[PDB]
């Protein structure tokens, strides 16, 4: 947040959100489609992986 | 992310698989799983060309050229 | 032998058995038992190194390098 100066990543993070929902067959948007939608992001997986959470215990 | 599925279902995709490879194939083309789905005994895709329209003697035939 | 359980105790076998699942383990190993027992807030296991003083982070890490 403090690196960073409708918002221009803010898109890249709305339309991995809808990759998401055609997968858990939900027809709405809730919390849970936004969890995932974080670790897509090479800007923000690298904090899920520093205390202790990679990719396979995600 | 995960995916499941059901036993109608798999048995036509490992099916499709086969049928690329028999004949000698590269890419895995969607127009070799209506194939085989269709040729089965009380199948649910034939009641539904039958239901919204249709013939069921040409739909097929245009698959084979694919 | 004997070695029946309370309502507590079995709150805790089971709940360490579900544990294991998102740190990707197929075993049901005892040194899960104290990984968990650290991660609830004023639990019955952290009370009692308080009383006998013992460092809850060091112990935590042995626990973690098995």
């Amino acid at each position: 947040m403090v690196r960073q100066p409708h918002s221009p990543e803010l898109a890249k993070l709305l339309h991995y959100a809808h990759e998401h929902m055609k997968k858990q067959r939900d027809l709405y948007i809730a919390q849970d489609h936004l969890i995932l939608a974080l670790a897509d992001l090479p800007s923000m997986a690298q904090v899920l992986k520093e205390g202790g959470v990679t990719k396979k215990s995600l | 992310s995960s995916m499941q599925f059901t036993d109608k279902a798999t048995e036509t995709l490992n099916a499709a698989a086969k049928y690329a490879a028999e004949n000698s194939h590269v890419q895995l083309h969607p127009s070799h799983v209506a194939v085989v789905m269709l040729d089965e005994e009380n199948s649910l895709f034939r009641s539904i060309l039958e239901k919204a329209g249709g013939d069921v003697v040409s739909i097929e035939r245009g698959f084979k050229k694919i």
